[PDB]
């Protein structure tokens, strides 16, 4: 259910658990609860078992549709717009998709990073700093004392380990870890040594 | 999704050597007040089937419009229909069932549980059951309601099986219907004395009496009863 | 939700040809959970045989309750308890709890050392006497067995033949009931000796 | 709605609206595509205009499938977003990009259910 | 229940108990919990017997139709999101299930996608359903490897479910081996639980609780 | 469950199937539902087999004492007295439904008991799952002055019907005839109407059917 | 059910049907609804069967231990008796009672003991599920100081319409005239009230 | 509110042999405590020498019935009058079950007959469309009475061979159809003993090369 | 409420209470409960005040529109329409209803229309929760082919009964005579028939 | 919540999860679930809050009391037939005490270990190995394939380890490890390199 997002001065950091719960055990410990939507703007999930997947790859579609559609990748604010669309649309109707996303990105035209925390209503809000659920309990305290806005790609990842660890230390569920992502001026790129 | 308001009580019947007998009292209970005494709830379709029905009285005044409309949808371009292709009570009781079924899986039922009794065109008896549900049985005897419990077993011992059918004459099923009725106005507290009969014989055809009357009730042992128990005079 | 299922186990009683015949399935478990395939649920107070099914807490309270019972019964009467008179002990222990009663069905079994004549009696959760000539069964299985039993119990069983007939019917009924099971203990009593085998059957 | 049946076979066997349909095509300019071992080049002929805007004849319906084509420019537009939209499709059911020959198929159906529903042209 | 499907060098090793209970009256101890899609596309009930067997059997014509189409054989990834879209549009409706959709494809080799209810579709190397998943865990998670050869890789599925069955009580009945291979699955026959107990009792020495 | 008392021109018969049911299954095929408070006092209980056989055997424990303590022969209004106030104190916790019939110097008796501690007279009654149906008889056949054989009849017909006629009452027929002046004389069994036909084969195994792992003797 | 009690000229007479129902059902079709709880105090029983035979026996054993200490009971002193045990447990003993007895000084006295447990005296009381029916009809017919046979007349009219017209009302109706010549019973038969 | 299921109670049993297959079930008829009637057909021929019993709620029973003779009737119309294979049978009536997935029949069926290599076959379903073809199926409220017995009598299940301690097990032999109808009595004269809702009759009908053949029997009244 | 009609020699008296009560408080002490549906079709309005209202407006619209197209309708139909509301939506419409009319040939008819939505043919007909009280004296008092006056005098009595004892019953009596002289209306205050 | 037992040739070994929750987060990490009920005697013990420490202190002092009375150390059995009496006293008592408890001793008289399973009803049952609540789904299968009577205690340790390893894989739960008692003829000792 971890899902965790900084963003630092030049990229955004994301990180979400690898462990998969279904009832009385764990299937899975290597999952990845994200999907790129574009080549700069990748899109961390959790919530309801069937839902968050559903959702994320029908939101992908879309993104993917628009950019083949105008040649045209979507900054990660309209994206995170269209993503809180969604989720407002859904959640008054017959189904909704209980869904918490955070949405990070780098918008090539402002050099910028951004990232995005959209729950389940479709409560979109920019952060420095995002998490979903009971992660930002744990975590908050502990960005709020140690984040800077000019912090370096690799400042930032030393603060996700503070803020994994404190989650590991105090958290009953054991979530198998994170799997770390970080969406830079050069693209989506994976941290296997985290 | 309904409930029933005004109610009539037990339908009892039974076949016969002969044919087929079927009663059912006068009366349309609104709760616990014997409001409604005309009720007649014993339906002739032609002159070899009667549909007795108990249960709710106004879904029991629906039925009542949809056999009318069968007879009258039968005659349409039917010269034979009085003679060789009119209404046989299983064709009856076929659309009830039907019909019944149809609104339960809609689940607006007929809140009514339906004897249709009459003679086929071939003779045979015709006595089968339906209700709410849709559930239809069939049997030498056959009561709704509250008579299942108390003339079932009365009926039943003066045609017990297949074989107790042809050894039955019309007046022993007679007096074993009127006494039926006669014990369910005793024990049963949504019950009236006034009833009506029906016999459908293959060869007199359909009798059918009303404004019956509960007799020779005995009541001349209560006198000799006193208190509850210790009271002694 | 309701405690005479939790724990599982079945037991059957049989009368033959001055012998009697108690058999029960050992598993002990927790709804799904088999915890224990050494759970026996048949208890022997001198010459009278009681088999409990139900919940295993109340099984192992009322062992020791007419075990204490007994065992002041032979003090004061320097006898032992005969089957039928313990079938009234146990009958009234179970409805001294009426309101509060034990999840357990006992079956008793033994002959009388007097008249040497077989007797088994049932009973349900408070204490109802079901007093029978030919067979007794309990548990979740009670169904099963019930079938089983009426079709293969015969009047006059000789020992080795009521062995065949009550093990036949308890391994069938607990390879149909999916809380009994992990083998079973068949007590042959009769008025000399008491013989106590155990059987082969499924572990699943 | 509107349904009369606009393409009908004529007493010769022909269906001239699709024939007429022909007709088009072949007035409008020109593409070209040619295959070789390893990549297939399109090419495409033009008819104050800005060529930053103005559109261009080879779409992408996929990242790996383009599609160019000649004739009614507008309806053009209608195939490509109905290729693109199924392009994307095929990958949210089936999570496989579509291949060139199963692209060909549904464009073309769609080409082809055109020419026997009523009301449209 | 108790159906699993872990995957190794020589393929994918699908066993599945054989009892169906309704309570604690076992109704029947033959059931067939794995479902033939294609010659090439094993199913797995779990859960909601008719919705594992109606849309596992609905599932095989839509394979069969893609097969039709593009003239090459449908992918388990494919196969698997079909399901699970369908079973996503009767979420809350009442559909229960857990299945393992099990098959080897050249483009991308022995593959097992676990898909329930929920809508969930999840890519894996071992999976274990129904009530006795935890034994079978317990008895895949220390033996398994990928090297595992197909006589070795045969006889810890077979060992995993006799683990279920043993421990699990509404577990059992008889072990059903199927093996997936690169010309379809292969049947390694039915087993019956309480003969293959005693049997592996003796070679193995386990199961020292268990007088016998 | 089908229970039925008859007053006749000189004393009282009850009568009451013998099966007992757990739900849908027959526990016991031959019950004894005629339980004895009294030498000349009997009751039948329907409802549940263990507050029935429970309530009766402490009331008849009461009755024994006082009959002792008063040196006369116990009053069938003594125990329909402190059998229903002991049941009125539980509240209708205890659901034991019964017909309470006998003789005393004071004539014949026959009173229903329910589960709350109502009470009431009658000269004919019916409890149980099968009083419709047995009621049904009743009313269609008594009359006054019965003689003793035609009470036993008419009890015995009205406990036939519940036989047939509902699912919870089968077997056989009990029947306890208590005359005024002679003793109370229980007819067990006395219709069996439901004796069950020889099976098709026999299911006697051969010996050594059964595997057996270990043997033993136990000591008594 | 259907209970009812009308003061006349010479005394009290206490009326009730004789059927009591389980639902539809009717488990007796003769019960005696008139309780003796003294010589000339009687009274009606309504309501729970349990509840109303357990209040009778023991108002009856109150009033017997009252009569052998402290000489005969009045009406008055029945029903404030009554209304002890019916107001102390009235959330447990759903009983409504109607008392009525004679005494020479008082002459014919009913007291009406609804749900509630309260206690009011009338000229005459009906109570019971088929009452209902006939509030009308007795108010408009009851006259005070009518004869035995008038009082009779008006209550065989009553009832029949109780009888009439509720399902849980029938049978025979069971009269107990108390007055200075004694305790009467008196028993009318369906085919006797019902063509009045 | 309304209730859309009720309980008629009674019990089917089909078991398939060699070149045969029988489909039992007792004709009461109950509701409740009260017996309805004591002779109601429950196990239907449906033509192509199959036969199908629907055991539980008899109006879905009924409804049920009903609709597999008319798909039947439409199999025989569109394939040129083409038997209908019993397991072609089979998955049809799944399709009949599964159409009502939210509203099921509430009702456990059995379909008896002979496959294409004429071997006896049986079917039970699930009252949400589960089939499994078995060698003998019990259904409805003595279903645990019976298949037990039937399960020792037929497949020999825990029975040895004498002298051999356990090691070799009782070889499965061939039941002839007329022993088969003994276990079958004896397996409903068992369960009319000590099930309330089992009794007045028993109904089998066997199904072979020949044809189908009905037989009736009489079962304990009360 | 109370509510009643009863036929006489020279047609038919439609007649009601004047009180709507919200539990214990009295909306409306005056109402008028007496519908025209029809020139000589009245009905009475008891149960839910939106449903009875929301059905008399339909049940005139459609005798409305009836009478355009095929001359003056019978009660009998009159009732028959309400039936049709009345029981095609007997789970909605909480409407209990008494229809009254006069016709030339028929002389006045009764139809009675209680919760359920069947429909019954009545020579009186009583509704309202204030009617329970006067089951018994209604019966006891009607007779067929009474003058005006004589029918008056009855439900004028019948009326105050069921005033009386019916907390939710009281107000005027509101009567509607319907015979072939034309329709008449006539109200009665509690000073008139309060003291009958 | 994970208490196991193990009894082997000579010894017992009894273990149990460090871990305390207490709602959102873990209050301590270190905590030992057992209570010397005698030199040779050992209780685990689990189950709700306070009830599973009030219950084993409350069982401690009188097991205390009998061998200070007596001086005499109870028998294994003994003690754990007095700890089932009191939970199947208290399983229909006014408030029960919902503790699940394993009593591993060492019976000096007859040299043999003895391990006792009794869960909060009051069921005894002896076992070679035990677990109370869902810790026996994952260990059973392992210890039902591995166990043998005679086993050392290096080879119990040994076998716990994989126990305990199938624990930490598939419960979602995270217990924080466990804390691991030997009961053996020389007394009670804690394995602390486990």
């Amino acid at each position: 259910d971890i899902i965790l997002g900084i963003r630092v001065q030049d990229s955004v950091i994301l990180a979400s658990s690898k462990a998969v719960t279904r009832g009385i055990s764990v299937l899975k410990d290597s999952d990845d609860k994200t999907r790129q939507l574009s080549p700069h703007t990748l899109m961390s999930f959790a919530g309801e078992a069937g839902d968050t997947v559903q959702f994320a790859e029908y939101i992908q579609a879309n993104i993917q549709l628009y950019s083949i559609r105008e040649d045209y990748e979507l900054s990660p604010q309209a994206v995170s717009s269209f993503v809180r669309q969604e989720l407002a649309k859904s959640i008054r109707s017959r189904r909704p998709y209980q869904v918490n996303v955070l949405i990070g990105g780098y918008d090539k035209k402002k050099n910028k990073p951004e990232l995005y925390q959209i729950d389940y209503l479709g409560t979109k809000v920019e952060l420095p700093y995002g998490a979903h659920g009971y992660s930002g309990f744990y975590t908050f305290s502990l960005l709020d004392h140690h984040y800077r806005p000019d912090m370096t790609t690799e400042e930032g990842l030393d603060l996700l380990k503070l803020c994994v660890q404190e989650l590991e230390k105090r958290m009953p569920m054991d979530f198998k870890g994170v799997i770390v992502k970080i969406v830079d001026k050069d693209g989506i790129r994976q941290v296997d040594d985290f | 999704t309904q409930q029933p308001i005004v109610t009539g009580t037990s339908v009892i019947s039974m076949k016969y050597d002969n044919g087929v007998i079927i009663a059912a009292d006068n009366l349309g209970s609104y709760g616990s007040l014997l409001r409604f005494n005309g009720v007649e709830r014993l339906i002739p379709v032609g002159d070899n089937t009667v549909v007795g029905i108990s249960g709710d009285i106004s879904d029991m005044q629906h039925i009542e419009r949809l056999l009318k409309d069968l007879v009258t949808e039968n005659a349409y371009d039917n010269p034979l229909a009085d003679a060789e292709e009119a209404l046989e009570p299983s064709y009856i009781f076929e659309y009830l069932a039907t019909v019944m079924y149809q609104r339960r899986s809609k689940m607006n039922p007929l809140w009514n549980a339906i004897i249709v009794a009459g003679v086929q065109s071939n003779g045979d008896q015709f006595l089968r059951y339906v209700n709410l549900l849709g559930v239809t049985y069939s049997s030498p005897t056959l009561a709704t309601g509250f008579g299942a419990h108390m003339a079932n077993p009365l009926l039943r011992k003066v045609v017990d099986r297949e074989s107790d059918i042809p050894k039955t004459t019309v007046q022993v099923a007679e007096e074993a219907i009127v006494n039926a009725m006669r014990v369910l106005y005793y024990r049963d507290a949504r019950s009236s004395r006034n009833f009506s009969l029906a016999i459908i014989d293959k060869n007199t055809g359909l009798t059918f009496k009303k404004n019956l009357q509960v007799e020779n009730m005995k009541w001349d042992f209560a006198k000799d009863i006193k208190g509850y128990g210790t009271q002694k005079i | 939700s309701d405690p005479s299922s939790i724990n599982g186990g079945i037991v059957v009683a049989m009368t033959g040809k001055d012998c009697v015949a108690i058999a029960c399935d050992l598993r002990l478990g927790s709804q799904s959970l088999g915890v224990s395939n050494k759970f026996e649920k048949i208890f022997h107070y001198g010459h009278v045989f009681l088999g409990i099914t139900g919940l295993a807490t109340d099984v192992t309270t009322l062992n020791e309750m007419f075990r204490y019972k007994t065992n002041l019964y032979k003090l004061k009467e320097e006898r032992a308890i005969e089957p039928e008179t313990f079938t009234q002990l146990v009958s009234s222990s179970l409805y001294e709890r009426r309101f509060g009663p034990y999840f357990v069905g006992p079956v008793v079994a033994g002959i009388n050392s007097k008249s040497g004549k077989p007797f088994i009696a049932g009973f349900d959760l408070i204490g109802c006497i079901d007093e029978a000539k030919d067979f007794i069964v309990s548990g979740t299985a009670s169904d099963q067995l019930f079938g089983m039993c009426e079709s293969l119990y015969e009047p006059n069983l000789e020992p080795e033949d009521l062995f065949e007939t009550i093990s036949q019917a308890l391994l069938n009924a607990a390879d149909r009931d999916a809380l009994s099971g992990w083998g079973a203990v068949v007590y042959i009593i009769k008025k000399d000796e008491v013989v106590k085998r155990y059987l082969k059957m499924r572990q699943d | 709605g509107y349904d009369r049946a606009l393409s009908i076979f004529s007493p010769d066997g022909h269906i001239f609206q699709v024939e007429y349909a022909l007709e088009a095509v072949k007035r409008g300019t020109c593409a070209v595509g040619v295959k070789g071992k390893n990549c297939v080049v399109l090419g495409c002929e033009r008819r104050l205009q800005d060529t930053r805007i103005t559109p261009s004849k080879v779409s992408k319906i996929d990242s790996h499938v383009v599609l160019s084509f000649s004739g009614l420019n507008a309806d053009s537009r209608i195939l490509i977003e109905k290729a693109r939209v199924e392009a994307q499709s095929h990958r949210l059911t089936l999570e496989d990009p579509v291949t060139v020959e199963y692209l060909t198929r549904y464009v073309a159906g769609v080409q082809q259910r055109y020419t026997q529903s009523g009301g449209v042209r | 229940t108790t159906t699993l499907a872990f995957r190794f060098q020589g393929g994918i090793i699908v066993a599945v108990d054989s009892r169906a209970t309704a309570g604690n009256w076992v109704a029947s101890q033959t059931v067939k919990k794995v479902i033939e899609i294609n010659p090439f596309l094993l199913g797995t009930m779990a859960g909601g017997a008719a919705d594992c067997q109606f849309w596992e059997t609905w599932l095989g014509s839509q394979c069969r139709l893609h097969e039709l189409r593009e003239k090459e054989r449908i992918s388990v990834a494919a196969a698997s999101k079909i399901l699970s879209n369908l079973v996503y549009q009767y979420k809350g409706a009442g559909l229960s299930m857990g299945t393992m959709i099990c098959g080897y494809t050249r483009k991308e080799g022995p593959t097992i996608y676990y898909v329930d209810s929920d809508g969930t579709r999840l890519k894996g190397d071992i999976f274990c359903v129904g009530s006795g998943q935890t034994f079978a865990y317990g008895v895949l998670d220390s033996n398994y490897k990928w090297d595992l050869s197909v006589e070795d890789a045969l006889y810890l599925g077979k060992r995993s479910i006799l683990a279920a069955a043993h421990r699990d009580a509404y577990s059992g009945g008889s072990v059903n081996l199927y093996h997936v291979t690169e010309d379809g699955w292969i049947y390694h026959g039915n087993h019956d639980v309480g003969e293959l107990f005693w049997k592996v009792k003796e070679e193995e020495g386990s199961f020292n609780n268990v007088i016998g | 469950t089908t229970i039925v008392g008859v007053k006749f021109n000189n004393g009282v018969v009850i009568a009451a199937d013998t099966r007992s049911t757990q739900g849908p299954i027959v526990a016991d095929k031959n019950c004894a539902k005629l339980h004895r408070i009294s030498p000349k006092i009997w009751c039948a209980g329907a409802g549940t087999a263990a507050d029935t056989e429970a309530v009766t055997q402490l009331i008849g424990s009461n009755i024994e004492l006082h009959s002792l303590y008063t040196s006369r022969e116990p009053r069938v209004v003594s125990a329909l007295q402190m059998l229903k106030q002991h049941l009125f104190k539980y509240q209708g916790h205890i659901g034991a439904y019964l017909i309470v019939a006998g003789v005393d110097p004071t004539g014949s008796h026959l009173f229903s008991i329910h589960a709350h501690g109502s009470t009431d007279v009658g000269y004919y009654l019916s409890l149980g799952s099968g009083s419709l149906a047995a009621m049904a008889v009743l009313e269609s056949h008594w009359k006054q002055d019965l003689t003793k054989e035609e009470a036993i009849k008419l009890a015995s017909d009205a406990i036939q019907a519940g036989i047939w006629n509902d699912l919870g009452s089968g077997s056989n027929v009990d029947v306890c005839v208590m005359e005024i002046g002679k003793d109370a004389e229980y007819l067990r069994n006395y219709l069996t109407p439901n004796v069950r036909e020889e099976k098709q084969k026999s299911y006697k195994f051969p010996r050594g059917t059964t595997a057996v792992l270990k043997e033993s003797i136990v000591n008594i | 059910t259907s209970i009812m009690a009308v003061t006349f000229k010479d005394g009290v007479i206490l009326d009730a049907d004789s059927r009591t129902t389980t639902g539809a059902y009717i488990a007796n079709r003769v019960t005696d609804k008139l309780t003796r709880v003294h010589d000339k105090i009687w009274c009606c029983r309504s309501g729970s069967a349990a509840d109303t035979q357990a209040i009778a026996d023991i108002v009856q054993y109150h009033l017997e231990l009252y009569t052998s200490q402290y000489g005969t009971p009045s009406t008055e002193t029945a029903a404030s008796v009554f209304k002890e045990l019916c107001y102390e447990n009235k959330d447990n003993l759903t009983a409504g009672i109607i008392v009525a007895g004679y005494d020479d000084k008082n002459k014919g006295e009913v007291y009406t003991i609804p749900l509630g447990g309260s206690v009011h005296k009338l000229p005459y009381a009906i109570a019971g599920s088929g009452s209902t029916f006939i509030y009308g009809y007795c108010d408009k017919n009851f006259r005070e100081n009518m004869s035995k046979e008038e009082t009779v007349d008006f209550i065989k009219h009553s009832l029949s319409q109780a009888i009439k017209w509720d399902g849980s009302s029938g049978g025979v109706i069971r009269m107990v005239v108390l007055t200075a010549a004694g305790v009467e019973r008196l028993i009318f038969y369906p085919d006797e009230y019902e063509q009045l | 509110q309304f209730n859309p299921y009720g309980d008629n109670g009674g019990t089917i049993l089909g078991i398939a042999g060699e070149d045969f297959a029988v489909l039992a079930g007792d004709t009461r008829n109950i509701t409740d405590y009260s017996i309805n009637s004591r002779y109601e057909p429950k196990v239907f021929d449906c033509g192509d020498n199959i036969v199908m019993s629907a055991n539980g709620f008899a109006a879905d029973g009924d409804a049920l019935v009903k609709r597999f003779k008319n798909s039947v009737k439409w199999y025989h119309f569109d394939h040129n009058d083409k038997k209908l294979s019993i397991n072609s049978a089979a998955r049809n009536i799944q399709h009949l079950l599964y159409g009502k997935r939210f509203f099921p029949y509430y009702v456990h069926t059995i379909i008896a007959g002979l496959d294409e290599d004429g071997k006896g076959a049986v079917y039970s379903f699930d009252p949400v469309g589960s089939y499994e073809r078995e060698q003998c199926r019990a259904g409805g409220a003595a279903a645990s009475l019976i298949m037990p017995f039937l399960d020792n009598q037929v497949n020999f299940k825990n029975q040895y061979e004498p002298g051999t301690n356990g090691k070799v097990k009782k070889p499965l032999k061939y039941l002839s159809v007329e022993e088969v109808i003994k276990l079958v009595r004896d397996s409903f004269t068992s369960a009319t003993e000590r099930h309330i809702q089992v009794g007045d009759g028993l109904e089998i009908l066997i199904v072979t090369k020949d044809g189908v053949r009905k037989e009736f029997y009489e079962l304990k009244r009360d």
